[PDB]
This record gives C-alpha cells, structure tokens and sequence, in this order.
C-alpha cells in the first residue's frame, strides 16, 4: 500500500537575482534510490532535467541550472534539496522530483511527485 | 443538448449530423440502384407484353 | 472484402471505435455477398440453357462440313475446342493482394463445366 | 453453427442453402524481435587486455559511454580471481543502461583485494582509492604475478602509504609532497619523520599468491537521471517458421508467418515491397538470409445446412483455408460438445473453395442441391447424412445422327409455363 | 497507438477510420455499377444464345 512516491515544495514567485530551495521527499515502498533527479515542465515547454545525484553521490546538472541549482542529498538519503541561486527568468518552470528505483534488482521502475512552481518576472 | 452547453455541443451535433446524412446518401444510392434494376425487369416485362 | 479487418487489420481500440459507427459493415458485405451471388447467376443462366448434355457424332461426315475447329479436341490435356483454348492463351497479381482483408471466391462452374456446356450446345446445333 | 447461423438470420427456422457467419483468424502464437548482429560492443579488451596498468595511487579511470556493453564476456568468463557486484545483479548487467561509466584499472597486492570494497579500512583504502559505502558497480581482480613481476623485485608499481587524510569515495591523489609525520617540518626534504611518501611493492616471482601482484578493475556505473549512454545487447529471439508470429526487425513490426525465400537482395537492400506496397520480403539483421511474409488465415466462415424443417445437422465451410488451420479457431474456447465436434474428425473434406468438415465426399454426381463452389456441390440425401460431390451437367444423352436419317414428331403436347417478372416497388420517401 | 496515448490518439483514428470506410464505400459503389453493366451485357448473351 505504500507505493513510492515523491513530493515537491519550495517553488514560488520569486524576484529576479534571488534564491530559493526546493525540497523533494520521497516515501512509500523506497528499496533503493539508486538515481535521483529534479526537472522542470514549465507552462509550453517539455519536462527537462536539471540536477540530479546518484545513490554514490555523484551530481549532474543541467547546462541551463549549472552554476546556479546546487543538488544536495540529505543525511537520511531519502529527501534532495536543489539550492537555486541567483535565480534567473529561466527558472520560471513547474519544477518536478524524479527518483530510479531498482525493484528486485532487474526492475527500473521511475517514480514522480506532484512538483511545485517557480516563478520569476521582470 | 441537456447535458452540455451549445457551444461545446455544437461538435456532438456535427458528428452526428454527418453521420446521419452519409447514412441517408447511402440509402438514397442503394434506393436509386435498385429502381435502376426495376426499370429493366419493367421493360423486359412491357417487351413481353 | 471484410470491413473490419481491412479498417481496422489486427487492432482492437479501432475495432471498438469502429463499432459505434453502425451497421456500414453489414450493407457492404451484403453488397458484396449479392454481386458475388449474380456473377453465378449470370454465367449460369447464359450457358445453363441445354437441358442434356449431347454428345457429337462418332465419325464426322456432315455432308462435307468441317467442324474440326470449334468441337472440343480429346487430343489435348483440357478438353476445350481449338479456338477456346486460342482466346485463352491470348487472354492469360492479385493472387497476392489477400493480405489486406480481400478475398476471391471461385466461380461456381468451372471452365472444364463450361466447356462440357459449350460443346453440348455444338453437339446439338450440328 | 446452426444457432450462429439463427442469430445471423434474426430467425429460429432456417432454409435449405449456405449462409456467411463469421470470419476464421488466426491468432499469433509467439513474438520475435531480430537486431542487428553483435556489432560494436564497448571497449572492454582495452581495460581488460591492457599490457600495463597505471598504480594504484595512480590509478587509471576510463569513462565508457555511448556502446552497447555485452557484460557476458566478464561473468561467462572465470578469467578472474575475484568478481563481485553491488546494487544490481551481475547477471543483469547485460539488460541494464547506464549514463556513464568509469572503469578504474590499477594493481595491488592479492591479500590487499579485501580492501577494495565499500567502507573498507587500511593504506590502500584510505590513502590510495577509497570507495563509497553505498557503492553501485563491479569489482573484478585476477593474477598477475606472470606480468607485473620480475626477477629480484619489480620496483614500476608504486603506492600511497602516508596521507594527511583518507581519500573520499572516487578520489584520486597525485600530489607527491613530503608528508609531516614529525612535529619538525619536512620542508620538501625526506628523512628522518619525513618518509618516501610513495612505496614500490618489489613483486617478484617468488612471491605467494597472497604476496603477489594482483590486476584489478573496478567498474562504476553513474546514474543521474540523464539518459543513458550505455545499453547491454538487445538480446534478439531466436528464428521461428512456418507458423503464425509477431515478427519486429529493428523496428519493421509486422504480423504473419516467416519462411525460406529465394529471392536476391542486393547487399544494401534490407526488405521487399509488394506492387501494392505492401512488405513481403525481409532479410535478418543478425545473419544474411532471406525471408518472405505471408498472411495467416484471413478467411471466413460459412455454413451449410438443409432446411431446419427437414433436418438438424449443419457443416461448416472455412473459405480459402488449408484444412489444418480450421481447428485453429480460438478452439478450446467454444461450447465443448457442439463446436469441437466440428473442429476435425474423419469427415474432413479439403476443396478449392476451402476446409469442408461433415460432409462426406462421395463419388457419385448429382445436380447442385447447395453451390459450395468450383464445381462441388453439397446436399442431405442418403443413416442420412450430408455428401459433398462434383457437380452434374446434366443428362447423358446422344443423337443418333446419320447422314440419311430422320426424326419426325408423331404426336405433340401442350405445355404451360409460368415466368414472374417484377414491375415496381414501395414509393417510400 | 505508440506515439500518442489514447485519449490523444482517438481524434487520429477516428479520422482515418472516416477516410478507409469512405474509400471502402466508393469501391462498393463503383462494383455495383459495374455488376449492373455486365448483368445487362449478361442478358444480352443470353438472349443471343
């Protein structure tokens, strides 16, 4: 009954040159995050990945959030948090948490939160 | 036209609008072939006569 | 031809989507089904007219008449007359057009049958 | 059949002839996918067959991206001492994709092998590679004592035996400083407190198995919700014939039935067209044969029967179909002792309209009773039963013509006949 | 079916199931004409015979 799932939090309107962080917390049935990932679907454009940190602690981020998103996974290892800095019109996307678990060590099965908005005017 | 407005029912209308005069052509087409083939059998049987 | 296969050939959603169009499906096939049936009507009723099949002469005298081009010749594997077997050869695909739902019924007589039923109509003419 | 043809004709009483009622499909029975052949697999050889391999303080990474990995040639080969994975299964490997991977190639002592592994402790772990706890790959060693060892002591590897600090998880340190392990400071001077900060194993071949150098690989596998670059080999099924399958050649999806086909394609020409467009012919992408397409059954069901108010028995026609394909139809599914009996028995009659079944072929010719079609004609006449024959013409009958004689009528008779003749219809509007 | 899901691929069927079933109707339609032609050609063989 507790299937994996992921929720987002800390999007919003923000002024542009601001920061922000955004929280994902995953639950249910988490064997293994062996991947774990942020993206963002923002109003007319396709989902796209920005940051992400793999179970053994190595990061990626995305050409359009290197230098800004910062992707820190916390000492629980169940919840990342994307540090945004210097926020730029860019940002203003529905931010989406994505995390890979390997169920029975065969099955790659991709689990999705609600996500949160992000916002940012001129 | 009960269950939902007119400007949004306008396009269930159409569907079935369409739907109902392509049923009707095709009667009127098979009515139009099968008094073709009377036609004959009426002046064959006039020929008879 | 079969409407559903051809519409809608080995797929189920347009199988289902197809349903609520109506009986289309039905009128063609009985279209198809009654042009089908009067094909055979016809062959029949213009080479059905002989009430017995008669066969020629033994020994062809005919008072000097030479019928050898249109009787059936026994010589041949297919018993059909020499012009007969001329306008099929000059006559002669779609044997490989059945993948998509069609189908071609063969004809209720055979051109040997048709053959017996011309050279009755020769055998009772002479 | 008979309550099939009922409901077809909206009707309880059925008249003497033959009735469409349904269509005989024939169903696929397995599933093929065909590659192509083995290929480019990554450059394992390269890791692997290496002639050197770097220090372990120096050890070597290779990033691996973008290729098909076939990790069957690591676990199907027991070319290697010790060979262990985490977070996946090894056996699995050759079905995984991954972003990126890092192979770190290096040489260490075989009874050092225990410290290459998650949370392991020691000079080697600590100080010259360090692996994260939670660590996702493979770890493989073998032997190498018949190639990284000489006689009186092979002094080429070299490893990191003092360090301020243990080396975080996929660390590398190549900085060669003399180390402070005295309150003097060394200053860039070794001596006393201020030691080689480098060490060389000497291996030589005297040395135990324990002793010994050993070679060994570590393979990281980096996943971070990207796309993944590398993909074990799309494992094709094996070839089937002769029977009805869903066939998928590198992305050609079709349905039908595969068999041995003599045509030519040339050798860049991969699949064949009908006049109608239509696929027929493809080659396999693993190996260079030739294949034709052909459909299943596509054929239709018809029924024949007398007139309900003489008899109760039926047969049933599967039009255009060999006779081993009618009880082909979604059989074992239908009523158990009114279908099946239908479905083959002794009563099987094969004709070029199609599969005849319970109806008995007999030899005698009568005039057509019910058309089945080139030139069979079916009837219920016999115990009765139903026969299917070859049609009769008509009457045997012969004039006896003489160049001399006659035939004059002596009496005649007057006959009566009627002929119907249809002259309008409903005027509907 | 695979590029679209269903509720989107809907539309897309319904279109070509409109346009096959309206070329499959015309096919009908022009072998009844010709069924008629060859049933009056029929007719005439067989009063010729």
């Amino acid at each position: 009954n507790s299937h994996v799932q992921l929720v987002e939090s800390g999007g919003g309107l923000v002024q542009a040159g601001g920061s922000l962080r955004l929280s994902c917390a995953a639950s249910g049935t988490i064997s293994t995050l062996n991947a774990m990932g942020w993206y963002r679907q923002a109003p007319g454009k396709q989902r796209e990945l920005l940051a992400s940190i793999s179970n053994l602690g190595t990061t990626y981020h995305a050409d359009s959030v290197a230098g800004r998103f910062t992707i820190s996974r916390g000492s629980a290892k169940n919840t990342v948090n994307l540090q945004m800095n210097s926020l730029k019109p860019d940002d203003t996307a529905v931010y989406y948490c994505n995390t890979r678990v390997l169920e029975g060590g065969t099955q790659i099965r991709d689990y999705w939160g609600q996500g949160t908005q992000v916002t940012v005017s001129s | 036209l009960s269950r939902l407005d007119p400007p949004e029912a306008e396009v269930q209308i159409d569907r079935l609008i369409t739907g109902r005069l392509q049923s009707l052509q095709t009667y009127v087409t098979q009515q139009l072939i099968r008094a073709a083939e009377i036609r004959a059998s009426a002046n064959l049987a006039a020929t008879k006569m | 031809v079969d409407c559903t296969m051809y519409i809608c050939g080995d797929s189920t959603e347009c199988s289902n989507l197809l349903l609520q169009y109506g009986s289309f499906c039905t009128q063609l096939n009985r279209a198809l089904t009654g042009i089908a049936v009067e094909q055979d009507k016809n062959t029949q009723e213009v080479f059905a007219q002989v009430k017995q099949i008669y066969k020629t002469p033994p020994i062809k005298d005919f008072g000097g008449f030479n019928f050898s081009q249109i009787l059936p010749d026994p010589s041949k594997p297919s018993k059909r007359s020499f012009i007969e077997d001329l306008l099929f050869n000059k006559v002669t695909l779609i044997c490989a057009q059945k993948f998509n739902g069609l189908t071609v019924l063969p004809p209720l007589l055979t051109d040997e049958m048709i053959a017996q039923y011309t050279s009755a109509l020769l055998a009772g003419t002479i | 059949p008979l309550s099939e043809t009922k409901c077809t004709l909206k009707s309880f009483t059925v008249e003497k002839g033959i009735y469409q009622t349904s269509n005989f499909r024939v169903q696929p029975t397995e599933s093929i996918v065909r590659f192509p052949n083995i290929t480019n697999l990554c450059p394992f050889g390269e890791v692997f067959n290496a002639t050197r391999f770097a220090s372990v303080y120096a050890w070597n990474r290779k990033r691996i991206s973008n290729c098909v990995a076939d990790y069957s040639v690591l676990y199907n080969s027991a070319s290697f001492s010790t060979f262990k994975c985490y977070g996946v299964s090894p056996t699995k490997l050759n079905d995984l994709c991954f972003t990126n991977v890092y192979a770190d190639s290096f040489v260490i002592r075989g009874d050092e092998v225990r410290q290459i592994a998650p949370g392991q402790t020691g000079k080697i772990a600590d100080y010259n590679y360090k692996l994260p706890d939670d660590f996702t790959g493979c770890v493989i060693a073998w032997n190498s004592n018949n190639l990284d060892s000489k006689v009186g002591g092979n002094y080429n590897y070299l490893y990191r035996l003092f360090r301020k600090s243990n080396l975080k998880p996929f660390e590398r340190d190549i900085s060669t400083e003399i180390y402070q392990a005295g309150s003097t400071p060394c200053n860039g001077v070794e001596g006393f407190n201020c030691y080689f900060p480098l060490q060389s194993y000497g291996f030589q071949p005297t040395n135990g198995v324990g002793y010994q150098p050993y070679r060994v690989v570590v393979l990281s596998f980096e996943l971070l919700h990207a796309p993944a670059t590398v993909c074990g080999p799309k494992k094709s099924t094996n070839l089937v014939k002769n029977k009805c399958v869903n066939f998928n050649f590198n992305g050609l999806t079709g349905t039908g039935v595969l068999t041995e086909s003599n045509k030519k394609f040339l050798p860049f020409q991969q699949f064949g067209r009908d006049i109608a467009d239509t696929t027929d012919a493809v080659r396999d992408p693993q190996t260079l044969e030739i294949l034709d397409i052909t459909p299943c059954s596509f054929g239709g069901v018809s029924v024949i029967t007398p007139g309900t108010n003489t008899s109760n028995q039926v047969a049933v026609l599967y039009q255009d179909v060999n006779c081993t394909e009618v009880p082909v139809a979604i059989h074992a599914d239908q009523l158990t002792p009114t279908w099946r009996v239908y479905s083959t028995g002794s009563n099987v009659f094969q004709t070029r309209a199609g599969c005849l079944i319970g109806a008995e072929h007999v030899n005698n010719s009568y005039e057509c009773d019910i058309p089945i079609g080139a030139g069979i004609c079916a009837s219920y006449q016999t115990s009765q039963s139903i026969i299917a024959y070859t049609m009769s013409l008509g009457a045997e009958n012969s004039v006896a013509y003489s160049n001399n004689s006659i035939a004059i009528p002596t009496n005649f008779t007057i006959s009566v006949t009627t002929e119907i003749l249809p002259v309008s219809m409903t005027k509907t509007s």
